[PDB]
């Protein structure tokens, strides 16, 4: 069914790794809910003063 | 007399920083589970957010309406915050450890506590302000109803011991706790306290949002501090209650084989270490219990006046009533009747 | 299976239209 | 087919009539577990675990003013007027800033200029009447007056708010790098 | 005999302005007498006196959470009046930004509402969420509320660069944090008990006092603009509309949070099918050339001069 | 991250003395790498330790006591 | 002199502290507009039943079950006899109960749509 | 202690209250710095003037400043409380709070972003460091 | 034309969740239940044992 | 209240100043017939002194 | 329903001047006995008689008014005032709007005829 779950690491958030990621699996009440937190390398990255398109934008 | 001195010293330090610490951990503990951080900016890591209120509110004007009676104003916080004290009196750290060792210092504590509700019953005619009277009414009519709770839960226990020693009570759990046999009077008791307590869920009495503030609603400068500190004197005090009557108080294990293990004889190094130990047995309950005040503070939003007094009256009340008879018939039931 | 190697949306082709078409 | 007074839209859709509510006796769970859930509060204590959960997450807090939330080049923020590289002012009192601003903030008087060009003799901006709506930047049509990313100019008394010409100029003259990089960055699609 | 309570305007829950003059037999509203005009600004006497692009910015300030759907409607009846027609893209843009201010409304309004309830955290929680979506804001307008970006024609500005990927970031995960406020909200027996059976309107009374929305979607009737008058691209969009039977504070919060799935749905279908093309009518009489024709054309540099004057 | 190993590490990281200093001035602890140095004397770093947040990666050290 | 007699008599000390520092460091200046009670901030009774109720029944309630402290004080003593004693005394008391929850004591349009054709 | 405990009334008039509260939310946590908003005036120290101040809420507005116990402080968030703002025309519409009630710091935005407040907010505990309490009295 | 639009990836993204996801944990209410009563049940063995002791105890002194 | 009317919904109410006439202000009344997905738009005239008489 | 409030009267343009005379003098009679609770309520300096006074003046300035329908709406309008002031809806700030004597002598200098006016440019 469209639009039903989707497991956590198709989630652009933190999360947690290592034996923390199991303890998190094990004490979590769905297991498949992400954090909050974006991902620091991915999200807003270039930033709005440095997108490459800006040199190419021409009136559409 | 000196020593007498120093331990009343320490003993009050040792409360009063606690409650003061207690508004800060609050804050901390909220933060976090709203994903922020709360005070850590006065004082290193906050740690000295509650002297910096403190000492602005001592330092605030006090304000005495034109319709109100000034000294009852003035008078209700110093003895609601008098008696949210003096309570403590009874509490023991250790066998025979407290300030006041009592035979009668079960029936101290449900008195001192039965003198708790004339601030609120006070406040309203004090300040004259409508909201306080609507909210001094209704807390007074809560207050009362729960007491009710607590006090029951108490008979319930006393009819385990047959004793208003609050060491002897203490004593007679190195067999078990009595929260074991008795989970949901336990429960019930958390219930109870957060209402006695006047806190989330049960904070009707004074709730911002139905009305403002509540009946502190013209209390500024020290009357705030006052109703304050009785307030989160009382939260710890009650914790001490339920500690002491359901878990175990400053029980933790049989370390006696540790001792034996460690020293060879009676020395002051071997009784600071078991007042330690007691007494972090007892204080590591009284923090989980705090802890769980400002977790459900967290979780769950207000009851209605109508919702708190249907619940102590038609759902918690018979049940009490139907344990007064349960009790003792398992006692009787099993010849275990408890002697002096 | 895991956020470390969750793929990288900002490197993926993007649609290109050379002429949009709008009718009157 | 012929409808009167009304239409087969307005006909009821399939199944718009609700089922009727059960009664107790027709219920699936036993006595005993709902009295279960009721005196143990179980939906309650679900509550209480999601809420301790969150506990032991990543906080969402920033540390200001040492640092700083998201910023973009398209921010309004405090007003500065710019210059030509050769320094020389690009304001030409054309005053459809003046115009086109909708909470009539903007004061202009102009005159042929000593040298013979249009310049301004008097700029003013009422900093409290401002809505900060980037219209008057939208408007110039030589990059004159522009909105600085930059927020933190609290003052203390009301006077200081109501900037003139010279004010509005050393703002520009300040914050020209930083102007520079929002050009850069938005200049295409404006 | 009648006891008068003046609730608000200083007050929490009145929102700061609202003079709620009550009359009470003991704890029971007999009368009650809303005194509004604590926040009576003169907006339509202002209106007359501005330019239409000049007037757009008063509409930003009339619900002060859902700026861009006020720009919406005000931009449509101009539109309307104008007999013009916004490009495809501009029409998705004013959609998908439709939609993310009716998250953000929904998302204020509910946790406004379990505040005064007293649930304290999800307000905090969902502020969360709103703070992430008025970057988006911030990042396509330049503020965080009071955008001003939706205009007769279309939208001032088209997308930055990297916009659709972020919010399709954040999309991915507004379903859990939707899912924790559930956790703690839905099956909660004080919230019923706060909720269930308490300010109920029946359908009929519903349509004569003029109510319109969850408050009347509550009550049974399934009456929903985007579905019944299509405007703008909820035509090309798929959408589900929840509809309530009993009409009390449950049914309506419980409309109000199937209402954020279905937001989130529509979003992920503009951010799936955003066109290319223009984002403002492309004809310079209505909405001022682009700024390198401004510079370089003579009729460009006409019309720009007029529609700013 | 909020645990006491990250402020144990950056601790460790950065020195006892920068640690005072930054205890005095932020309250957190903070270790990244210098970046430039104002004309006013301010001093940015950057970091990249996993375990900071979304928008804590950049941040400032005041050159003066009543930092502004 | 004990702890006991000595911390009672040092908490009204600290109390009386506290307000007399409010009252010597604070400033004091009130007038009219100050003075004024507090509500939403502008100038500006009949209740029911169950408000009296439940404090009235709060002290019935309250002697009852202070009237068992006796007995768990005593409860060895009394042994089988004063257990059965006990039992009769509170399922008497359990009947005055049951009177309040059925009368509801503490608790605070439907017509259909005829017309004469 | 005056900086370090700084409560505000809250007195949120307008869409300057919606980054009022955007403040305390979890990204900024006034709370962090000692910020609690109390509903009472009795119990605070600051006001902040958030929003549109209209001729029919100006009596309401020095009714609650007047019950505020010394020393109090005041600060006028945004253009409409600064000076009218977008309404400044308007006939029903206070052109600006300090018509009613002193005012020390004029934080201008519209609405401010949250950091414009807290810098604001900064300015106002900057000021309060710099008061002379009992030097001035000893200048006396 | 249309060049350096932002514009979505020719095979689209991922669908997202936006379904109700709030499964359901715990053993039955039943289980609970009987933990209770075997909680309760020893905590009420020990204790009348402990009660009992101490009688005796109070025989000896 | 007609059956292929059935404007149930009151929207809005309102008068719109005009000088030039000798009836200044024409009151308009929107409706909204939920029932059929229709609107309907009803105007009248009122001077300073004579009055509409009220749909409430 | 929404139901009127306290002192509230429904809208009804009198067909005939007597029958509006009756509700005029009504009203005044209302606004005379309301006199001490507007004096309670609004803390005036001034006395009740000046209050009645008040009221004198304002239902003495139409007293030559003619055609109907004005006569009407004024009578609406002192209705509408006097629910106004009995509900304690207004403050004190509006209220002593209606009292601009009663505060004290503004200055020196109030100009009476055409050389003290010319000499302030107000003639
Ligand atoms: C009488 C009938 C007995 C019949 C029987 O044999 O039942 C077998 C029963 C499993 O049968 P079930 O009821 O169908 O549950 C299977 C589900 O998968 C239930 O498993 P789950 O994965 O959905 O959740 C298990 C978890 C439920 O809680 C959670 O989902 C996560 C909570 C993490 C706890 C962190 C601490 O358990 C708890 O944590 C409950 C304790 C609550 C306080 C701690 O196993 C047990 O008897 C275990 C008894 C433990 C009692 C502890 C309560 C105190
Ligand atoms: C812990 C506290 C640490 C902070 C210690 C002192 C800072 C706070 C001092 C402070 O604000 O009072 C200032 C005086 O200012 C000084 O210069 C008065 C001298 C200050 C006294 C310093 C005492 C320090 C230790 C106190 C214990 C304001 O009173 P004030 O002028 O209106 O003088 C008085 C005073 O407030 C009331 O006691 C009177 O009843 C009233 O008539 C009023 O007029
Ligand atoms: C006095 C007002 C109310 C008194 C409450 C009674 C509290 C109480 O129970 O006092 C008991 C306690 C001594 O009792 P007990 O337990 O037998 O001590 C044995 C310790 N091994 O008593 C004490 O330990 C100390 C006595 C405290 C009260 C003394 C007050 C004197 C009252 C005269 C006031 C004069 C005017
Ligand atoms: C809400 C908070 C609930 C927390 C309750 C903690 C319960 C665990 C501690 C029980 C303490 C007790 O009363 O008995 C413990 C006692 C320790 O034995 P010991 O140290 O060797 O002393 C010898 C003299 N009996 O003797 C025992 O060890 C008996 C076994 C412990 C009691 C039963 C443990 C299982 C039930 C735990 C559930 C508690 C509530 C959930
Ligand atoms: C199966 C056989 C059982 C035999 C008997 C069991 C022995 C006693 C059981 C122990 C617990 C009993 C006390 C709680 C009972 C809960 C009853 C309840 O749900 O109250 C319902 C009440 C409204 O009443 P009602 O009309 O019946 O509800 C239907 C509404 N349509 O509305 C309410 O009052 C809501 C419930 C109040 C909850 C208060 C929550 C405040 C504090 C939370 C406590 C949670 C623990 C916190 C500790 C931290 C966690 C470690
Ligand atoms: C423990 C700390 C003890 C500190 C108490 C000292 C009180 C000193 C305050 C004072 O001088 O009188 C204050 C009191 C205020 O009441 P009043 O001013 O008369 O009316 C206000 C109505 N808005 O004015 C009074 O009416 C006086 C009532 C108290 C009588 C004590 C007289 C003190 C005289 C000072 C020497
Ligand atoms: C148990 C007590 C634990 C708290 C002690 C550490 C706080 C600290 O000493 O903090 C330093 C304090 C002032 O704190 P600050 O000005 O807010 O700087 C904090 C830096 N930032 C960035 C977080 C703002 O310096 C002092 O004058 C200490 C004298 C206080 C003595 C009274 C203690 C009462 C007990
Ligand atoms: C400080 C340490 C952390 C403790 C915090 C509390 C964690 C609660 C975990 C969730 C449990 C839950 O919600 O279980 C839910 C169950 C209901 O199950 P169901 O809906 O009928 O499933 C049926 C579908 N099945 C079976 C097919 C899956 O409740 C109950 O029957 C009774 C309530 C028991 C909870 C008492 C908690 C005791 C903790 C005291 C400390
Ligand atoms: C209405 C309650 C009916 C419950 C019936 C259960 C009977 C089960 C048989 C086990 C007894 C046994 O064998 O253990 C005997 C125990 C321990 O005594 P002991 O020292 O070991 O005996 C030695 C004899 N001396 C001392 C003379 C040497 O005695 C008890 O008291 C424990 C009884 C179990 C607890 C029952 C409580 C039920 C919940 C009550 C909540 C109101
Ligand atoms: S931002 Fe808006 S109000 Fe301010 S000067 Fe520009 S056009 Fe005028
Ligand atoms: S629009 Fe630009 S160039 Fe024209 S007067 Fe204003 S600032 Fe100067
Ligand atoms: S200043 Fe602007 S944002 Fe603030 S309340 Fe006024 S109109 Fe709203």
């Amino acid at each position: 069914l469209p639009g039903g779950p989707v497991p956590v690491f198709k989630k652009y958030t933190v999360g947690s790794k290592g034996i923390w990621e199991k303890l998190r699996v094990l004490l979590a009440i769905a297991p498949n809910r992400s954090t909050g937190n974006p991902i620091v390398p991915l999200y807003r990255v270039p930033t709005p003063g440095s997108r490459p398109e800006a040199n190419v934008y021409q009136d559409p | 007399m000196i020593i007498n001195i120093v331990e009343i010293l320490i003993f009050l330090v040792c409360v009063l920083f606690s409650v003061a610490y207690l508004t800060v951990a609050e804050r901390k503990t909220l933060a976090y589970m709203q994903r922020r951080l709360g005070p850590n900016f006065v004082g290193y890591y906050g740690l000295l957010q509650a002297f910096a209120d403190a000492v602005k509110l001592l330092l605030k004007e006090i304000v005495l309406p034109k319709e109100s009676n000034y000294i009852i104003l003035v008078i209700s916080p110093l003895i609601t915050l008098i008696t949210a004290l003096i309570g403590w009196v009874v509490i023991p750290l250790g066998p025979g450890i407290t300030l006041g060792e009592l035979n009668l210092g079960i029936l101290f504590s449900l008195a001192i506590g039965s003198l708790g509700v004339f601030g609120s019953l006070l406040s309203g005619w004090s300040s004259n302000s409508k909201y306080s009277l609507l909210g001094s009414i209704r807390s007074t009519a809560q207050l009362i109803s729960y007491e009710l709770i607590l006090t029951s839960i108490f008979i319930i226990i006393i009819m385990f011991v047959s004793s208003l020693n609050i060491t002897t009570i203490i004593e007679t759990q190195r067999v078990v706790w009595y929260c074991i046999p008795l989970l949901p009077l336990l429960l019930i008791f958390f219930i109870a306290s957060v209402a006695e307590t006047a806190r989330p869920p049960f904070d009707l009495t004074e709730s911002e949002s139905e009305l403002v503030a509540g009946y502190f609603t013209e209390y500024s400068g020290s009357p705030f501090v006052f109703f304050f500190l009785a307030e989160y004197s009382n939260i710890i005090l009650i914790s001490a209650f339920n500690g002491y009557l359901l878990l175990g108080g400053y029980l933790s294990f049989n370390y006696s084989y540790l001792f034996n293990i460690l020293f060879n004889d009676y020395s002051y190094v071997s009784f600071l270490f078991e007042g330690l130990i007691n007494s972090s047995a007892y204080a590591i309950k009284l923090v989980f219990l705090m802890f769980s005040f400002i977790w459900v503070r967290a979780a769950f939003p207000r009851f209605t006046y109508d919702n708190l007094i249907n619940f102590c009256w038609i759902i918690l009340l018979p049940l009490l009533f139907g344990i007064f008879l349960i009790i003792p018939s398992t006692l009787y039931i099993f010849d275990s009747f408890p002697t002096l | 299976p895991s956020w470390e190697n969750i793929k990288d949306i900002r490197l993926d082709p993007k649609v290109h239209v050379d002429e949009v078409y709008e009718p009157i | 087919n012929i409808y009167a007074g009304g239409s087969a839209a307005a006909a009821p859709p399939a199944g718009f009539r609700i089922h009727r509510p059960a009664t107790w006796e027709e219920s699936e769970e036993g006595a005993l577990s709902k009295a279960t859930k009721y005196f143990l509060l179980a939906e309650m204590f679900r509550g209480l675990y999601v809420v301790l959960e969150q506990f032991f997450r990543a906080p969402y807090t920033i540390y200001y003013p040492f640092e700083k939330g998201p910023v973009s080049p398209r921010f309004r923020g405090e007003h500065a007027l710019r210059r030509y590289p050769s320094g020389e002012e690009r304001c030409i009192a054309c005053k459809l800033c003046e115009a086109i601003c909708p909470a009539l903030a903007i004061t202009i008087d102009a005159e042929e200029r000593i040298d013979g060009s249009r310049r301004t003799t008097k700029y003013d901006i009422d900093m409290t009447k401002c809505i900060y709506c980037g219209y008057c930047q939208e408007s110039c049509p030589v990059d004159a007056i522009v909105e600085t990313p930059n927020v933190e100019y609290a003052t203390e008394t009301r006077e200081e708010l109501l900037y003139n010409k010279e004010k509005l100029l050393a703002n520009g003259d300040k914050w020209e790098l930083e102007l520079q990089y929002a050009l850069d960055a938005d200049a295409p699609y404006r | 005999r009648a006891f008068t309570i003046n609730f608000g305007p200083q007050h929490p829950a009145a929102h700061g302005v609202l003079r709620l003059i009550l009359e009470l037999s003991g704890e029971e509203i007999i009368r009650s007498d809303p005194h509004v005009g604590l926040l009576h600004r003169g907006t339509e006497k202002l209106i007359e006196y501005k330019t239409y692009m000049q007037a757009l910015p008063y509409f930003d300030r009339l619900d002060y959470v859902s700026m861009m759907t006020n720009e919406q409607v005000f931009s449509l009846a101009v539109e309307k009046l104008l007999n013009v027609e916004v490009p495809l893209r501009g029409k998705y843009i004013r959609t998908m930004f439709g939609e993310i201010t009716r998250v953000l409304n929904h998302l204020m309004s509910v946790c406004s509402h379990a505040m005064d309830v007293g649930a304290l955290t999800p307000f905090l929680w969902g502020f969360e969420e709103r703070e992430k979506l008025m970057e988006f804001y911030e990042r396509v307008s330049g503020a965080r509320l009071h955008a001003a970006y939706v205009r007769p024609g279309g939208v001032s500005q088209d997308l930055p660069a990297g916009l659709l990927d972020d919010i399709y970031m954040w999309a991915t995960q507004f379903g859990d944090r939707l899912d924790e406020i559930e956790e703690l909200l839905t099956d909660n027996r004080i919230w019923k008990l706060r909720t269930v059976n308490i300010g109920t309107v029946t359908a009929q009374d519903a349509l004569n006092l003029g109510l319109s929305g969850p408050m009347l979607r509550g009550s049974g009737i399934p009456f929903d603009i985007r579905k019944n008058a299509p405007y703008d691209a909820y035509d090309k969009v798929d959408f589900d509309v929840p509809v309530g039977m009993n009409g009390d504070c449950y049914d309506r919060y419980l409309i109000r949070m199937a209402e954020f799935r279905q937001s989130l749905r529509i979003i992920e279908q503009c951010c799936n099918d955003m066109p290319a093309g223009a984002v403002k009518v492309e004809d310079f009489k209505i909405n001022s050339p682009p700024r390198n024709l401004m510079k370089e054309d003579m009729e460009a540099l006409i019309h720009h001069f007029l529609l700013y004057t | 991250s909020s645990s006491l190993y990250r402020v144990l590490r950056n601790a460790w990281e950065v020195g006892p003395r920068s640690y005072w200093k930054q205890l005095n001035s932020i309250g957190d602890t903070k270790s990244g790498r210098l970046v430039g140095t104002d004309i006013y004397g301010n001093k940015f770093y950057e970091t990249d330790h996993q375990d900071e947040i979304h928008l804590r990666t950049r941040y400032v050290e005041y050159k003066e006591k009543d930092y502004d | 002199m004990n702890t006991f007699i000595i911390f009672i008599i040092l908490i009204p000390i600290v109390g009386f502290a506290l307000l007399a520092v409010n009252i010597l460091l604070a400033v004091y200046k009130p007038y009219n507009e100050k003075l004024g009670a507090f509500e939403c901030g502008l100038t500006s009774l009949a209740f029911n039943a169950a408000f009296i109720l439940v404090a009235i029944l709060f002290l019935p309630f309250d002697l009852e079950i202070s009237t068992l402290l006796p007995y768990v004080m005593s409860i060895y003593l009394v042994s089988n006899y004063g257990f059965t004693i006990v039992l009769l005394f509170l399922l008497i008391l359990i009947i005055g109960f049951v009177y309040e929850i059925n009368t509801n004591a503490l608790k605070i349009n439907t017509d259909s749509l005829i017309y004469k054709l | 202690a005056r900086q370090g405990s700084f409560w505000p009334v809250t007195f949120g008039l307008a869409c300057c209250a919606v980054e009022m509260m955007h403040v305390s939310a979890p990204r900024y946590d006034q709370d962090r710095l000692g910020i609690i908003f109390r509903a009472s005036p009795r119990q605070s120290d600051i006001m902040i003037v958030a929003g549109t101040l209209t001729n029919k809420m100006a009596p309401v507005l020095r009714q609650v400043y007047d019950q505020m116990p010394e020393p109090r402080w005041v600060i006028s968030m945004g253009s409409c409380a600064n000076g009218g703002g977008y309404y400044h025309f308007s006939y029903s519409v206070v052109r600006g709070c300090d018509r009613i009630v002193p005012v020390d710091v004029y934080v201008p935005g519209c609405p401010p972003t949250s950091e414009a407040l807290m810098y604001g907010v900064f300015q106002l505990q900057r000021k309060m460091r710099n008061t002379k309490i009992t030097r001035m009295w000893y200048r006396k | 034309p249309s060049v350096g639009q932002d514009l979505p990836p020719v095979g689209g993204y991922e669908p997202v969740q936006w379904r109700r996801n709030l499964p359901a944990r715990g053993f039955r209410p039943l289980v609970y239940l009987a933990a209770l009563c075997g909680i309760c049940g020893y905590g009420f063995y020990r204790a009348l044992g402990g009660i009992q002791e101490r009688r005796e105890l109070k025989r000896e002194k | 209240d007609n059956t292929s009317t059935q404007y149930k919904s009151i929207i809005d109410i309102t008068a719109v100043d005009y000088p030039s006439r000798e009836n200044r202000f024409e009151v308009v009344y929107n409706f909204l017939s939920v029932r059929h997905n229709s609107r309907i738009r009803l105007k009248t005239y009122a001077t300073e002194v004579t009055p509409v008489p009220s749909i409430t | 329903a929404i139901i009127a409030t306290a002192f509230a009267e429904t809208v009804k343009f009198s067909g005939s001047k007597q029958e509006l005379q009756k509700r005029t003098l009504a009203l005044y009679r209302q606004f005379l006995r309301g006199a001490p609770t507007f004096a309670d309520l609004y803390e005036v300096q001034f006395s009740i008689p000046t209050i009645r006074t008040k009221i004198r003046q304002e239902f003495e300035r139409h007293r030559f008014v003619d055609d109907l329908s004005i006569q009407n709406v004024l009578y609406a309008k002192g209705h509408m005032e006097y629910q106004e002031c009995i509900n304690f809806w207004k403050q004190q700030a509006q209220f002593l709007k209606y009292f601009p004597e009663e505060d004290d002598i503004q200055g020196r200098h109030q100009p009476s005829n055409f050389v003290d006016k010319f000499l302030k440019n107000r003639a």
